[PDB]
């Protein structure tokens, strides 16, 4: 469940 | 080459704790200061109250990924395939920065918990973290730094067996790469222990089985 978490940490720079 | 360079620049960089400044808050010297101390129900009350009032330790972890040179050139399903299968193998292969033999450290170096507090809990609480402390004592045995804990978590993440893999390809030579430079910086940086490399094949293994024994004991709440 944590992909949430994740996904948007990817999407942190932007 | 280059690359033990920049995935360990990545590691120092994003990851607010490392095992340098865990062991000087362990070691209790340069501060008059120490970490409060949790070995009770009592200071425990009192730790909880202060917190009310990770998805840090898991964003750490994807910002030092797609540090890691070609992580970010991956596909976008990869890099979450990746970093969702291996993101807990890695926080317990770091815990074991913050481990000693009677307890750990908390909250940002702050706090200090003890082991043994932890296992007079109730079951299944007293189960929880008494694993970890176990693999963190014969993997502290292997008396890494931090330039070789940066290429070992960097070897975790970056692995092309992961469940839902689309460019299988170029993860298993990402990590023929990672795993290159793990080998010849072992030599290097700790050469009268030839086996090491060996013995961190294994540890990533427990970790493996500790992550999967982890679930288990969680989905019991």
């Amino acid at each position: 469940g944590l992909e949430a978490i994740i996904r948007k940490a990817l999407m942190g720079k932007y | 080459k280059s690359l033990a360079k920049r995935i360990y620049e990545a590691y120092l960089k994003n990851f607010n704790m490392n095992k340098v400044k865990a062991r000087v808050i362990l070691s209790g010297k340069a501060s008059n200061n120490p970490p409060f101390v949790i070995h009770d129900m009592e200071t425990l009350c009192m730790a909880e109250k202060t917190l009310v009032a990770s998805v840090e330790t898991v964003t750490e972890l994807t910002e030092f990924a797609k540090a890691i040179p070609g992580f970010a050139n991956l596909d976008l399903n990869d890099q979450v395939t990746l970093l969702k299968y291996g993101v807990y193998e890695a926080i317990f292969a770091m815990l074991s920065s913050v481990m000693n033999k009677d307890g750990m450290l908390v909250a940002y170096g702050n706090g200090f918990i003890t082991r043994e507090f932890l296992k007079s809990l109730r079951k299944p609480f007293c189960d929880i973290m008494e694993p970890k402390f176990d693999f963190a004592m014969k993997f502290n045995a292997l008396e890494l730094d931090d330039s070789d804990i940066s290429l070992f978590v960097a070897a975790i993440i970056c692995c092309g067996d992961r469940p839902g893999l689309l460019n299988v390809g170029h993860i298993e030579k990402m990590q023929e790469g990672i795993v290159h430079v793990l080998r010849l910086h072992l030599q290097s940086n700790h050469p009268d222990d030839i086996f090491l490399f060996p013995k961190l094949l294994q540890k990533m293994a427990d970790l493996r089985q500790l992550v999967t024994e982890h679930a288990q004991l969680v989905q019991i709440i």
